[PDB]
């Protein structure tokens, strides 16, 4: 109506008494004023997060009522793209999609439309086809190929394909099968890549980038220019103005990490990521899932598939001293049964670093150097909040005195990322 | 090509303010980097100021609290603002762009400016 949408990263909720008030989810504070005090203690939940993003998801009226689409299932691929990027409408695919399959064969999954999804998502983020490629910690989960203009002509357009195609997933309904790592989600977001975010990018920039963050680079002898070992002939490129003639120190640490990074990933792939999102937002303006951060992203594109608390404790190897039957293991699994379903996915997000559970169960997880179970390490003093080391699926959980103390600071560790 | 021209330069008692614009011409598609830099009498150029890509702003240690650097857009030109001037900061302040320039593989381009003296009285 006349308010008009609010503002990117905003949200409106109902109190118990009646008074509506607004949450910024940037900076996590409640308000009672229209954005265009205290209030009420913010709580990120996903399930209100969620039902607020499918009302304000409006179908245009004007557009038919019925989007036909009849693919061969050899190659679903190729029709997919065909007839997707032949729509110059955009608007056409907000509304209901029945895929008729070729004879209307079937091999459903409960419905036709998410079969189609499925059997997409198998064949988009198959790194075979060279637009993506395997994440380094996992062997799952995925990341836009850097090098996708060298095996594909048109990358971009493939991209953009892909990402008409996760738009009408989350508007639709409809969830998609491939995970993506977390900074595939930061860039959606527009947030900043850190060097954390590396870690799934590539081991050894990771790894040396961290050497340099904590050792003194001065023995290194490094200089503020990188060789560019890609494209034709080997060659040098300045990071700053005069890069070369000027040296790597304490002082000029964080910059050159920043510097790195930008040049290495994210200028490699932010020609194909922003194909990408002009793909996705013809379906969703980034404001409305700017609210969402990169794990709940991750849900709201890939779904919330239940995990079974019983597997999950019975294929885990606790570590430096926890065992089975000790109170603080026992209470943490409790703590875990308490908490809700979406809770636990955070959880798993938190620790293994995506929502993706192998179909065999939690006896086929896998890690960083290979097949690792999950592991409830003992560490640090009793006060301090659980750590997270998603390369190897360790939860750094502290000797906690009693469940309650222990349930809070695993709840405040896994809302915050 | 782009051609850059500093002003704002001019002497200045120490602990008064200076601001040094770097009128940018030409085709300044994506500037990775926008840069103040410092060449001091008999030595060679220091890095004071950047801006390198979004609003990550980086400063050299000796200017750190003292300086800060802003870009304006439609200008496409950048200001770095001095205060507690000091005679260290006496020397000669040049503005240079690294700007991404995409012909085979990508390169970077540097454009440097003509200098302005700017000192310190005390």
């Amino acid at each position: 109506n006349d308010l008009g949408p609010l503002p990117p990263g905003w949200e409106e909720r109902i109190h118990l008494d009646g008074r509506t008030f607004y949450i910024d989810h940037n900076s996590k504070i409640t308000q009672w004023e229209d954005p265009r005090g205290p209030a009420v203690p913010y709580s990120r939940e996903f399930k209100q997060k969620y039902d607020y993003f499918r009302k304000k998801l409006k179908k245009p009226a004007d557009i038919p009522n019925r989007f036909e689409m009849k693919l061969h299932r050899n190659n679903i691929f190729e029709e997919s793209y065909r007839r997707i990027m032949s729509v110059k409408r955009p608007d056409v695919l907000k509304a209901r999609l029945w895929i008729e399959f070729e004879s209307e064969k079937g091999l459903d999954y409960g419905g036709v439309a998410r079969e189609w999804f499925f059997l997409l998502s198998k064949e988009m983020f198959n790194p075979y086809y060279g637009l993506f490629e395997y994440s380094a910690t996992d062997n799952y989960t995925l990341q836009i190929n850097p090098n996708s203009g060298l095996c594909n002509e048109d990358h971009l357009s493939y991209f953009t394909f892909i990402g008409r195609v996760a738009g009408l997933a989350v508007f639709h309904g409809k969830l998609l099968d491939g995970f993506f790592i977390r900074p595939f989600y930061k860039m959606m977001l527009g947030k900043q890549i850190t060097l954390n975010d590396m870690e799934s990018v590539d081991s050894e920039y990771y790894n040396s980038l961290k050497w340099i963050l904590e050792n003194d680079p001065t023995e290194l002898d490094l200089m503020f220019c990188i060789d560019e070992e890609n494209f034709g002939q080997t060659y040098q490129v300045d990071l700053k103005p005069n890069g070369s003639e000027i040296m790597v120190t304490n002082e000029n640490k964080r910059e050159y990490i920043d510097l790195v990074i930008q040049w290495r990933f994210v200028n490699r792939v932010q020609k194909q990521m922003n194909a990408f999102l002009e793909g996705f937002t013809e379906l969703l303006p980034i404001d409305l899932i700017k609210i969402f951060d990169e794990n709940e992203l991750e849900l709201l594109m890939c779904g919330l598939g239940d995990v079974d608390v019983n597997d999950w404790r019975q294929h885990s190897i606790y570590k430096n001293g926890y065992c089975p039957n000790h109170p603080v293991i026992q209470w943490f699994w409790k703590a875990v049964l308490l908490m809700d379903a979406e809770k636990r996915i955070r959880l798993l997000q938190f620790v293994t670093g995506t929502s993706r559970v192998p179909m065999n169960g939690f006896a086929e997880l896998y890690g960083s150097n290979g097949p690792q179970l999950f592991t409830i390490e003992q560490w640090g003093s009793p006060e301090k909040l659980p750590r997270a080391h998603t390369c190897f699926n360790r939860l750094d959980l502290p000797p906690y005195e009693t469940f309650e103390d222990l349930r809070e600071k695993l709840l405040m560790a896994v809302e915050n990322a | 090509q782009v051609q850059l021209q500093e002003s704002g330069g001019g002497l200045v008692q120490a602990g008064g303010s200076l601001r040094l614009s770097c009128a940018a011409s030409g085709n300044i598609s994506d500037v990775w980097y926008m840069g103040w830099y410092r060449q001091a009498p008999g030595k060679e150029r220091e890095f004071v100021a950047g801006i390198a890509y979004g609003t990550s702003t980086y400063y050299a240690d000796s200017v750190k609290g003292r300086f800060t650097i802003s870009r304006d857009n439609a200008k496409n030109t950048v200001y770095l603002q001095m205060n507690s001037l000091k005679p260290e900061d006496t020397a000669v302040y040049y503005c240079a762009v690294i700007i991404t320039r995409f012909v085979s593989y990508p390169r970077q381009h540097t454009y440097w400016g003509q200098g302005t003296q700017v000192t310190v009285s005390s």
